[PDB]
């Protein structure tokens, strides 16, 4: 186990969502994600956005310091999001394997 | 283990039309699906990855969609250098299954095959086998069937079928068709013929000699 | 940038084994897997396992179980595929690819012949029209290459000076040796009046034969 003080790098391999993202009682979204990598334990990236291009973050990720905890192949994490209202993305992952999926929160 | 069902294995598109290459899972896979294309004597590329992002570097003209057992890879305003063959595969578990491939190919107008029949050569005829060859040259489209008669006979065994790939120019396909029996079976025949099913004529076309004829 | 370099034997006996190497480079070689997967000449993609060098961990395709065997060696960054008892029907290209959710980074192939066969030139024949001609403006011969291994031929007609009009058929085992042939259109003004002559190079034979095209005449 890293020692205190230490962060996690980001996860650098491939997520998959493992079912839809589902909304929750009071509007937010949960998430569950599989990993396709081996360097583990390290840190989901995990946002909403608006702009694909710009990726700035939009509403608010709930959980805190969302990690994958296994250095083992194709483990799984589950994280939370607020959207804003209307249309967003939930977009995993930072780089060339990063996943979105298209949200609707209605009033 | 998962079995994904590329149904469709050849297309014939023009340039500009939409192509939509499907892939069934023989069960629920969620995302986890990849497209990639294969030009030949290269690696496969990655297009499509978790079903429905595209990889960077690849034209906005290829889309993936769907989940669950069923996904779609659209390519919009298709061009010629799309011609490829294309794969699915899925990574819900292992192992790592794919399609079984469809094969983009190009439509130009219909054209009949050229036909011509050719004896064996007297070179061969020392050797005891004898092999009768009808080439049809420069048709379109692939599809195409060849039936060998041997004075009137349907002969099935030992025909061999060999096919070009569509050609880069014209964009007709080739084909060779080659009847091999005995020396001794051939010299107990004088009627030789193959007979092509086309689309472009109602009736086969026939090609024939007689062996002791000229 | 990531790189992924295949070698290994092209030719095998059946009953032999081979080792085909992955050298990786440019990436964390820990950080992902390493799958393997064939393909027949002319067929679909199949995935054969995945080895994850971090662990040593590997999963197999129950096909490919026995008749493959990988491994990996983290202090080179290397993966290996080892093919056992090798029979025709396992001629195929092989690659390796790295496993990431879709696999981006692939080797270039690594092409595996298994065939009891031994070298052996073709037989060439000439193939003139019907005895007697054939109607039209143009004419077409034929060259049938018959009986040789292993691949390739060059097959030309006029020493490459006849090249337009040219179809040229891919080679398909006929018990145990390739045969192909190839046609040649002209207009019939050209032949018989001036020569044409299919020309078989078969490299591995070291051999080079010429034979013209002579119109049949009867019994
Ligand atoms: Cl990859
Ligand atoms: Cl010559």
């Amino acid at each position: 186990m890293r020692l205190k003080g230490v962060s996690y790098s980001l996860c650098t391999a491939a997520f998959t969502f493992t079912k839809i993202p589902a909304e929750t009682l009071h509007g937010t979204v949960t998430v569950e994600v599989q990993y396709a990598g081996t360097d583990g334990p390290c840190k989901v990236p995990a946002q909403m956005a608006v702009d694909m291009q710009t990726l700035t973050p939009v509403g608010r990720l709930i959980t805190a310091n969302p990690v994958i905890t296994e250095s083992t192949e194709n483990s799984k994490m589950m994280l939370e999001l607020d959207p804003p209202f209307g249309d967003s993305y939930i977009v995993i992952g930072v780089g060339e394997k990063k996943i979105t999926h298209h949200w609707h929160r209605s009033g | 283990d998962i079995v994904m069902t590329q149904s469709q294995k050849f297309m014939s598109t023009s340039v500009g039309d939409r192509v939509s290459i499907t892939c069934k899972a023989s069960q629920n896979v969620g995302t986890a699906v990849a497209w990639y294309q294969q030009k030949p004597g290269q690696s496969p590329k990655l297009l499509i990855y978790s079903a429905s992002n595209r990889y960077t570097g690849v034209p906005d003209r290829f889309t993936g969609s769907g989940s669950g057992t069923d996904f779609t890879l659209t390519i919009s305003n298709m061009q010629s250098e799309d011609l490829a063959d294309y794969f699915c595969q899925q990574f819900s578990s292992y192992p790592y299954t794919f399609g079984g491939g469809t094969k983009l190919e190009i439509k130009r107008a219909d054209a009949a095959p050229t036909v011509s029949i050719f004896p064996p050569s007297s070179e061969q005829l020392t050797s005891g086998g004898a092999s009768v060859v009808c080439f049809l040259n420069n048709f379109y489209p692939k599809d195409i069937n060849v039936k060998w008669k041997i004075d009137g006979s349907e002969r099935q065994n030992g025909v061999l079928n060999s096919w070009t790939d569509q050609d880069s120019k014209d964009s007709t396909y080739s084909m060779s068709s080659t009847l091999t029996l005995t020396k001794d079976e051939y010299e107990r025949h004088n009627s030789y013929t193959c007979e092509a099913t086309h689309k472009t004529s109602t009736s086969p076309i026939v090609k024939s000699f007689n062996r002791n004829e000229c | 940038q990531a790189q992924l370099q295949q070698s290994g034997t092209g030719l095998a006996r059946p009953g032999a084994s081979v080792k085909l190497s992955c050298k990786a480079s440019g990436y964390t070689f820990t950080s992902y897997g390493i799958s393997w997967v064939t393909q027949r000449a002319g067929q679909g993609l199949e995935w054969i396992g995945v080895i994850y060098p971090r662990s040593g961990n590997t999963y197999y395709n129950e096909k490919f179980r026995g008749k493959a065997t990988l491994t990996a060696d983290k202090s080179s960054s290397s993966a290996y595929m080892e093919l056992r008892g090798l029979t025709a029907e396992d001629s195929a290209v092989y690659f390796c690819a790295r496993e990431n959710y879709g696999s981006v980074y692939w080797g270039q192939g690594t092409t595996l012949t298994v065939s009891s066969a031994k070298t052996t030139a073709p037989s060439v024949y000439p193939l003139a029209p019907v005895c007697g001609g054939t109607t039209g403006s143009s004419v077409t011969l034929g060259c049938l290459v018959k009986g040789y291994f292993p691949e390739p031929v060059t097959l030309t007609w006029n020493s490459g000076s006849l090249s337009s009009g040219v179809h040229t058929f891919p080679a398909l085992l006929q018990s145990g040796l390739y045969t192909l042939s190839s046609s040649v259109t002209v207009t019939s003004n050209t032949w018989p009046s001036q020569t044409i002559t299919c020309n078989v190079a078969h490299p591995a034979s070291s051999t080079k034969v010429d034979k013209k095209i002579e119109p049949r005449v009867p019994i």
